[PDB]
């Protein structure tokens, strides 16, 4: 039982996630984009409501 | 093999109970003395002297020699805080008073 | 989910349709087995959860307190095979019939995709248990902790199943999935004031909270060494889980109605501690530690933090597994004086030299020594404490001060100083009592070394 | 790759054969003793390497061999540090070590259990070496914790002596004092920081604040036995003459102060915790060789001899200067 | 000895066999949870050659 | 026998409410919650302050 | 939810013929299952009070304390689907005949409703 | 120990439910059977229930 | 090596002096590290050389999976429970690769920390303020959703965020 623990696939994708970042860090710093947003969803999408108070 | 009658009672009121609880405790009448009857859940045990074990006599052949404690004697209410591994009561050469200014 | 659930069903006819001498040996391998096939709960997805149909899912935060139900069910027929060998072979069937009955009912609690399912196994284990301590317990007292043990946990339990059957009313679900992604905000109402509170109740009493603790001592010492073993070690833990599990709906309200708890579980545990300090019986010190770890448990849930929730996984299963031992630790001790009184059999490191070994791992397991994962779910949670507030420290350090003087106190009392000269009855061990100890012991250090299975799905 | 990497990860994995071969024969023999001290003085003379390769350019690691649990931004791993401190320590330590070992041969020949003091003596070196060796919090607080432990079993090792027993929870109350300050810095530093790795402290920590500093000084004062902490280290001369001589005397108690010695970029820029530890380790020094100036047993004059010691280095981390701290140790 | 041990180590089979039933069951029950297969947004694809369904 | 039953088992029956045990009682178990209440909130309600005022420097605060 | 004067229902009718456009239920039901497990349960029951060998005294017994559960079962199993057929039958043709008590709602997405966030802190 | 969990604690859950459902107990089953002083509160209840409920 | 990207995880060019021996003393470093490559090098490397070609007898792939772009929680209808299941969990990926990339850079400032010795104060400032952008980013986006969270909680957060930078951009212009 330890043995098949210790060897358990990697479903909670914790390379996958390691080599999405890498790949996504490659991109952006030679693109010039500034690394990581602030905003996590697009703001063009995003209606707010107007005050106008 | 311990009846009902060998077990802790309620505080004692007369003489008689009073002689009668002396008596559960293997201890004399007159050295008997309860704890004083508040609402605190003493109830009918022996208030022995507040002296820690470390003071007992070391060259007397204890039955529990390493506790100094002999089987059928009665037992101090405290007596695991004074088991001669934790706070022990034995006089000082200088004075309690004297040694708190002083560190003071 | 029906790979492990079957197969504990079929537990109960091969139980009662065993040989009079092979009850034990067949028990114990198909628990094993059985064991060996919950194991595989274990690999967890970083996406939702293990859906396996309507009733049934599993969690990160399921999958460690099932694996260590399963484990717990052989150690528990190892324990009880001592003192139940003048039995009846009709009455150790029952009580095995109980063992199995208890750990069907806590696989299918964990899992349990609803709330209502939930509530009705999480109470259909009050009853194994409730028969476990008012019939194999020794003393006269058993009875009247049952009764206590009973009453407690329904005056706890009947105000949330009202709670949860109102909720349907107003949600139209009570699904873990649907209640959590369909979560609303709850207003600072009276109304809503009384819901937290009946959510909140049932299991906070279970934990137990240091005002509501009073069952547990008695329910412990009362107990036979089978009942206090799964006391210790699964059944506290349902209101963990179920307070994890069921704060989802109780924000940001939680914000407000968590300071009296806090107060009552910081305070509480130095309060526990120090209780521990004075105490002339084993199994009670014991159950006044497990007091303590559950109010740290207690306050992580109500900070309710990633890092709270790891250390609140860490620290139950790590805890599950040091009291156990230390129950079974003090039963062997037990099983040879007949007294359970602690000041009584002293010196015992010069008689049973392994045992005291066994001990001393035992008492520095529970003393939260790195890198163990009692101290891993120790740390993350006054790490995140901390974050809440930086006076908590003080609390928390000073638990931690009493909680190693303590343990070592119960340590040096037992196993160092003189032997009692009267007592010539102390036999060495038995294979039996060693392998119980080492079976408890090896699975927590192994833990240390993949401590991610047992941080939760906030990992 | 470079041989100084590999030397310095040899010399603490060979430290540990005897406890795995602790299970073996040769542990029921009476050359359980000589084994455990020749393969100490192997690891002396193999540790002898890096430090000449030091000394020779100054070479640095930092080694992250082992992945364990990341904690979402925040990853942990088995890290060393081989830094100057490290490889000078180490072959100190070790040349301490055999020769208290070949001593115990001849002073405990007697004793039934020799083949466990061995044992234990190993256990605490080994513990002490992953104290110093240390690149995280983490890692840092386990060797912390380990020689408490150590010293622990090793003071109560007469365990029919209650006197034993009372000293060897005495230390362990003090320590857990220190160690209250001890979890307090790392709790800090995780929050603030977002690290208990030494590389990410030092960085993001320009101007260090009171708090992580003044725990840190708690567990220093607490292991060190400074003037609040300090009648643990007299009364742990209750333990054999080579524990007091090992442990409690010259590699164990330096541990506090080494500390503070692996946390002196933050040190220095903070004013008050400065001042506090100049204070404590001169009322320790002084208070300590007052109680030293009158004692009979002769133990008990050496180990106080030990806390003024100290004190001195307290003083003399408190006026700033670390590296001569260290080569007082 | 063979049909004498049988009725003696009969009850051994069972735990095994509730659990190649329970594992059955639990296929038979994932055969009724089929409503979105090969039509979620992430994993739309299309069929192999000489595939019928994507998962069973 | 008679000391373990006294620590434990005796206690209640002969427990009476009296203005020193109400008091002590009182005290001891109430007052130290609300003094650590009033401790928490105001230093949880200072926090708060700060942090609405933007005046509190959280830089690297990454893990909570 | 009184159906007792629902209209057209014929007074001690256990099953309408209605009932018979709905599916049956088949005969590996595990409520089915369930009732047969309640009759076997009464057998052993039966055995153990009366003093006999439990697992083995009747067979015959036995035999028919499962049947007799499973027949009932099955006929009660059919009642049961047939009153929740019923009752959304119900449901579904109130709220086509009443329109403007149920009412289409407008579909609004996240990204243009204001919810109020709280900070955990 | 004793002032706080054994004694207070104690006191307000379990002490005093087990004591109100007592008296309660008590005071409602101790009817002597006399079947005139039944009907005589039959009679009370039901001019209340005539003149409180309408 | 290969083994990884130069790109993402940078190093400087590492110049190494050169021995200048002063004296004709022989030192015992070079001779001591000569004997290590004999000892120790040689037939670890021999057994590189075995397990390498080993491995190449036997050559076999595995494939890093990719993930399309589904709607976020933003394009959901209220209620619309399948949409709202593929926009949290698409969050979630995106939420743990976030993670992984702070990782990255916290370990960037870690190796630049070690790697510039006495000087990293100065030589470090630009893994520095590369932390201070990616952790101030990480902040704003996830900093205080607490256990419990999910994307409609993010997303409410983002919302009050813009909300106060609309009000204080109306005001500055307005002042
Ligand atoms: C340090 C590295 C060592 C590597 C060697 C491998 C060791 C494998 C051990 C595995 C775990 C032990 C199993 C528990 C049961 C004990 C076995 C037994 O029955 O004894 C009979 C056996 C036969 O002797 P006997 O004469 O017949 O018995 C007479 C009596 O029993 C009387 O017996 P005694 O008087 O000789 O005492 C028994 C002994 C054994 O009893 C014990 O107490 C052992 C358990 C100690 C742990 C206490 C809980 C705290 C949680 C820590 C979690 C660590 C686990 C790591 C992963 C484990 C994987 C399963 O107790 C001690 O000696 C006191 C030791 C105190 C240790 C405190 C230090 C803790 C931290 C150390 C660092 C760990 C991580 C390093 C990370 C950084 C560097 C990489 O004796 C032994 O074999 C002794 C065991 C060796 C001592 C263990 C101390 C070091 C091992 C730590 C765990 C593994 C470290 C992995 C890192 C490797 C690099
Ligand atoms: C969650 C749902 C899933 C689980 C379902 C659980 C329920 C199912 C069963 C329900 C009831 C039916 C049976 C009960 C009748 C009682 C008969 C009895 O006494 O046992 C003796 C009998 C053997 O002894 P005997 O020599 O014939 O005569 C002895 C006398 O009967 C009397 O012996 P004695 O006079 O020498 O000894 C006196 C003893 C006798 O007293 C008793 O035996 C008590 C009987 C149990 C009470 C039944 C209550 C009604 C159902 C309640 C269920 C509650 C569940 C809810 C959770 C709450 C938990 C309490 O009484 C005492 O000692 C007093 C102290 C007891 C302590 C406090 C009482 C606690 C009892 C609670 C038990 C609850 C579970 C019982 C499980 C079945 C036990 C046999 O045991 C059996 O063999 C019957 C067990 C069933 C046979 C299974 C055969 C199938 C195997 C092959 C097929 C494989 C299946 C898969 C097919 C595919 C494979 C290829
Ligand atoms: C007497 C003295 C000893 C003599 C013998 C000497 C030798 C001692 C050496 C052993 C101890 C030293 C520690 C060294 C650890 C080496 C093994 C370690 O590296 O493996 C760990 C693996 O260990 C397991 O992960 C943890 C053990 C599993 C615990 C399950 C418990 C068993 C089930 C029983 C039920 C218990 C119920 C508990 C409730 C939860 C971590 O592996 P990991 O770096 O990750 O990746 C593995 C390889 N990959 C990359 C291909 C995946
Ligand atoms: C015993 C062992 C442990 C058991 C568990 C103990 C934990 C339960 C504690 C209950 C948590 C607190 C209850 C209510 C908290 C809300 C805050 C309120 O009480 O304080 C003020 C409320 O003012 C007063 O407190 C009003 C209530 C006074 C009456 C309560 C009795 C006070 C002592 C009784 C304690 C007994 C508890 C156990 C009962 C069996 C706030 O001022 P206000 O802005 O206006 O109200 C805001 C809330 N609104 C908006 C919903 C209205
Ligand atoms: C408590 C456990 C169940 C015990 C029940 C007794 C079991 C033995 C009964 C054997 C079968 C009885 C059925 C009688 C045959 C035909 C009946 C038919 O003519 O009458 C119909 C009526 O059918 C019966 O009412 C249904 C009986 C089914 C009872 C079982 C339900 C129990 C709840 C579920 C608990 C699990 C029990 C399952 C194991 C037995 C039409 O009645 P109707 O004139 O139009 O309306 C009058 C009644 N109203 C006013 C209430 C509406
Ligand atoms: C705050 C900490 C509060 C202290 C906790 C007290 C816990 C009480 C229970 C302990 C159990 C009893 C016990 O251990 O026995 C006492 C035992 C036996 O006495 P011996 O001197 O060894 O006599 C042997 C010869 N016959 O000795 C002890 O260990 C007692 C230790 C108590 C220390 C408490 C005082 C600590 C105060 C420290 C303040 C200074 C802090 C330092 C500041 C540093 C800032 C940079
Ligand atoms: C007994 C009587 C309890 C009185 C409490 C009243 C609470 C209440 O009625 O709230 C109802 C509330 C919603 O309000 P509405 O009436 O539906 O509408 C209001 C808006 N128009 O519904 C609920 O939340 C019901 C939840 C159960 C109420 C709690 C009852 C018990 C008290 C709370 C539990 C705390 C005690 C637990 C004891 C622990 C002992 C170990
Ligand atoms: C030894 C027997 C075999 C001898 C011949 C082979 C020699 C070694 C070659 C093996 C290849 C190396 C190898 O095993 O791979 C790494 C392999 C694990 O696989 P990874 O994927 O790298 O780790 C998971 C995270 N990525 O490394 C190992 O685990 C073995 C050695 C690592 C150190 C052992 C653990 C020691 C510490 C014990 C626990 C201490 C507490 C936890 C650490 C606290 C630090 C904060
Ligand atoms: C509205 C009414 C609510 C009623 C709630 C009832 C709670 C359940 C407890 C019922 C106990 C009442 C009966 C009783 O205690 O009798 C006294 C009885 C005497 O013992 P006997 O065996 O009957 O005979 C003695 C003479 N030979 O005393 C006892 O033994 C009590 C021992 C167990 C105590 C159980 C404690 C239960 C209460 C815990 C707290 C929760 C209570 C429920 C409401 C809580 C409020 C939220």
């Amino acid at each position: 039982g330890s043995t098949f623990v210790a060897y358990l696939p990697d479903y909670r994708m914790q390379e996958w996630a390691r080599r999405e970042a890498e790949r996504l860090v490659k991109y952006r710093e030679a693109n010039g984009l500034p690394l990581m947003e602030s905003n996590c969803f697009d703001p063009n999408k995003i209606q707010l409501p107007e005050d106008e108070d | 093999h311990v009846t009902k009658d060998m077990f802790p009672g309620p505080y004692p009121k007369t003489p008689e109970e009073r002689a009668a609880a002396a008596k559960k405790y293997n201890m004399r009448v007159e050295d008997y003395e309860p704890y004083p009857d508040d609402g605190m859940g003493y109830g009918d045990y022996p208030k022995l002297p507040d002296r820690s074990q470390q003071e007992r006599d070391p060259w007397y052949d204890w039955d529990h020699p390493d506790l100094r404690l002999n089987w059928g004697e009665p037992i101090h209410w405290d007596l695991d805080m004074y088991i001669r591994n934790r706070v022990d009561t034995s006089p000082t050469p200088v004075s309690w008073n004297t040694m708190c200014k002083h560190l003071f | 989910m029906l790979k492990i659930i079957i197969p504990t069903t079929m537990l109960l006819p091969m139980t009662w349709m065993s040989k009079h001498n092979m009850i034990w040996i067949n028990a114990t391998v198909h628990s094993l087995l059985i064991s060996l096939i919950s194991l595989s709960l274990l690999n967890q997805l970083g996406e939702n959860s293990l859906n396996f149909s309507l009733t049934f899912f599993s969690d990160s935060l399921s999958a460690p307190l099932l694996v260590l139900t399963t484990w717990l069910l052989p150690l528990m027929l190892m324990a009880s095979q001592s003192h139940l060998s003048k039995e009846t072979t009709t009455r150790k069937k029952l009580y095995i019939t109980m063992l199995i009955l208890l750990q069907l009912f806590l696989i299918m609690t964990f899992t349990a995709t609803e709330l209502i399912l939930f509530y009705i196994l999480f109470e259909a284990t009050l009853v194994p248990t409730l028969i476990i301590i008012t019939r194999w317990g020794n003393q006269t007292e058993r009875l009247n902790a049952g009764l206590y043990f009973l009453f407690y946990t329904l005056a706890g339990s009947l105000p949330l199943l009202v709670a949860l059957v109102y909720i349907q009313n107003t949600t139209g679900s009570l699904n873990f999935l649907i209640i959590h992604y369909w979560s609303h905000p709850l207003s600072n109402s009276w109304s809503n004031i009384f819901m937290w509170l009946a959510c909140i109740m049932a299991f906070m009493v279970k934990m137990p909270l240091y005002g509501l603790h009073l069952w547990l001592p008695k329910a412990h010492v009362e107990a036979p060494i089978a009942g206090s073993m799964v006391l210790a070690a699964v059944l506290l833990k349902l209101g963990g889980y179920g307070m994890m599990r069921i704060t989802t709906i109780l924000n940001p309200l939680t914000n407000y109605m968590a300071y009296p708890f806090l107060m009552l579980s910081m305070w509480g545990m130095i309060m526990t501690s120090s209780i521990c300090l004075r105490q002339t019986d084993l199994k009670s010190l014991i159950a006044y530690s497990s007091v303590s770890h559950m109010a740290l448990v207690i306050v992580a849930i109500m900070i309710q933090t990633p890092w709270s929730f790891m250390g609140a996984t860490a620290l139950m299963i790590a805890h599950g597994l040091t009291s156990s031992m230390l129950f079974c630790l003090a039963n062997t001790n037990y099983e040879r004086v007949h007294s359970r009184t602690m000041i009584l059999a002293r010196g015992l490191q010069t008689l049973l030299p392994l045992m005291a070994t066994w001990w001393l791992v035992a008492s520095l397991t529970n003393l939260a020594l790195p890198p163990s994962i009692n101290l891993i779910g120790e740390l993350f949670i006054i790490t995140a404490s901390f974050s809440w507030s930086n006076i908590t420290i003080i609390l928390m350090g000073m638990n931690m001060m009493i909680t190693a003087l303590y343990s070592l106190y119960m340590l040096i009392t037992t196993q160092r100083g003189k032997y009692t000269h009267h007592i010539n009855n102390i036999k060495p061990s038995f294979t039996r009592e060693n392998a119980l100890m080492a079976l408890h012991i090896l699975p927590l250090l192994l833990l240390t070394l993949n401590p991610k299975m047992i941080l939760g799905p906030l990992y | 790759m470079n041989p100084f990497a590999s030397l310095t990860l040899t010399t603490l994995t060979i430290l540990t054969i005897p406890i795995m071969m602790s299970n073996s024969n040769i542990y029921k023999t009476n050359l359980y003793p000589n084994y455990v001290k020749t393969t100490v003085s192997y690891a002396f003379t193999l540790s002898l390497v890096p430090l000449l390769m030091f000394m020779h350019t100054g070479q640095e690691m930092i080694i992250s061999n082992w992945h364990w649990m990341t904690l979402q931004t925040v990853e942990l791993s088995l890290s060393f540090k081989m830094d100057y401190f490290s490889v000078m320590f180490i072959p100190v330590a070790l040349f301490v070590t055999w020769s208290i070992m070949e001593f115990s041969m001849w002073y405990m020949h007697s004793d039934p259990f020799i083949n466990r003091f061995f044992k234990y003596l190993l256990l605490f070196l080994i513990t002490m070496m992953i104290l110093v060796t240390a690149n995280n919090l983490f890692q840092l607080f386990i060797g912390w914790e380990g020689v408490g432990i150590m010293s622990f079993l090793l003071i109560g090792w007469w365990h029919g002596r209650t006197d034993a027993n009372t000293a060897a929870l005495q230390a362990i109350l003090y320590n857990r004092i220190g160690d209250i300050g001890f979890v307090l810095s790392m709790a800090w530093f995780l929050t603030h920081s977002n690290a208990w790795d030494l590389q990410q402290i030092f960085m993001l920590n320009n101007e260090c604040p009171n708090m992580p500093l003044i725990g840190l000084l708690l567990a220093a004062a607490g292991k060190s036995a400074q003037f609040g902490l300090h009648p643990w280290l007299p009364s742990a001369m209750e333990g054999p003459t080579p524990v007091s001589a090992l442990l409690h005397s010259s590699t164990m108690v330096v541990a506090g102060v080494f500390l503070l010695i692996r946390f002196y970029p933050l040190m220095e820029t903070n004013k008050l915790v400065q001042t506090m530890t100049l204070c404590l380790g001169a009322i320790t020094t002084l208070f300590t060789a007052l109680c030293a100036i009158t004692q009979n047993d002769i133990k008990k004059i050496v180990a106080f001899s030990t806390s003024s010691q100290l004190g001195l280095m307290m003083v003399t981390i408190g006026i700033n200067q670390p590296h001569l701290a260290f080569l007082h140790i | 000895n063979v049909l004498q041990i049988v009725r003696d180590h009969w009850v051994h089979i069972l735990v095994p066999v509730g659990f190649v039933f329970g594992c059955y069951l639990d296929r038979r029950s994932d055969e009724k949870l089929t409503a979105f297969r090969n039509k979620s947004l992430l994993f739309k694809r299309e069929l192999r050659p000489n595939e019928e369904v994507t998962w069973k | 026998i008679r000391w373990t039953y006294a620590r434990s088992a005796n206690i209640y029956p002969n427990f009476r409410p009296t203005p020193k045990t109400s008091l002590l009682g009182a005290l001891f178990g109430i007052g130290p919650l609300f003094f650590w209440y009033y401790v928490f909130k105001t230093d949880r309600d200072k926090k708060e302050k700060l942090i609405q005022e933007g005046k509190l420097d959280q830089t690297f605060n990454i893990s909570y | 939810t009184m159906m007792s004067g629902r209209p057209g229902r014929v007074p001690l009718q256990f099953l309408p013929n209605e009932a018979r456009s709905l599916p049956p239920p088949k005969l590996t039901d595990p409520r089915l299952v369930y009732m047969g497990f309640l009759g076997y349960c009464s057998g052993l029951i039966d055995n153990a009070i009366r003093r006999r060998p439990v697992v083995s005294a009747g067979l015959h017994r036995q035999l028919l304390y499962v049947t007799s559960f499973v027949f009932f079962g099955y006929y009660l199993l059919k009642r049961q689907d047939y009153m929740y057929a019923l009752r959304d039958h119900d449901m579904f043709a109130y709220v086509k005949s009443h329109p403007e008590d149920f009412p289409e709602k407008d579909k609004k997405t996240y990204g243009e409703i204001l919810e109020e966030f709280h900070p955990v802190r | 120990s004793s002032l706080l969990d054994l004694i207070w604690l104690e006191t307000i859950l379990p002490k005093t439910t087990s004591f109100i459902q007592m008296k309660m107990s008590i005071m409602v089953s101790n009817q002597k059977g006399l079947i005139k002083l039944y009907f005589l509160s039959f009679l009370i209840t039901i001019m209340i229930s005539m003149t409180l409920f309408n | 090596p290969d083994s990884w990207d130069k790109d993402v995880y940078p190093e400087p060019p590492r110049r190494t002096p050169a021995p200048a021996p002063q004296t004709s003393l022989p030192n015992p470093v070079t001779y001591l590290t000569k004997i290590f490559d004999l000892l120790v090098d040689r037939p670890v490397t021999l057994a590189r050389e075995f397990i390498e070609q080993q491995h190449a007898k036997n050559r076999y792939y595995y494939y890093h999976r990719e993930f399309r772009r589904v709607p976020d929680i933003t394009e959901c209808e209220e209620k619309d429970i399948l949409c709202m299941f593929e926009a949290e969990m698409q969050w979630r990926r995106d939420y743990k690769v976030d993670q992984e990339i702070v990782n990255i850079i916290q370990e960037r400032l870690k190796a630049c920390q070690q790697r510039e010795g006495e000087s990293y104060r100065q030589n470090c400032a630009k893994e520095l303020e590369q932390f201070t952008q990616v952790s101030k980013a990480f902040q704003d986006r996830y900093s205080d959703l607490g256990a419990h969270y999910s994307a409609r909680k993010c997303l409410a957060k983002q919302k009050q965020r813009m909300l106060a930078e609309r009000k204080a951009a109306k005001e500055a212009a307005a002042a």
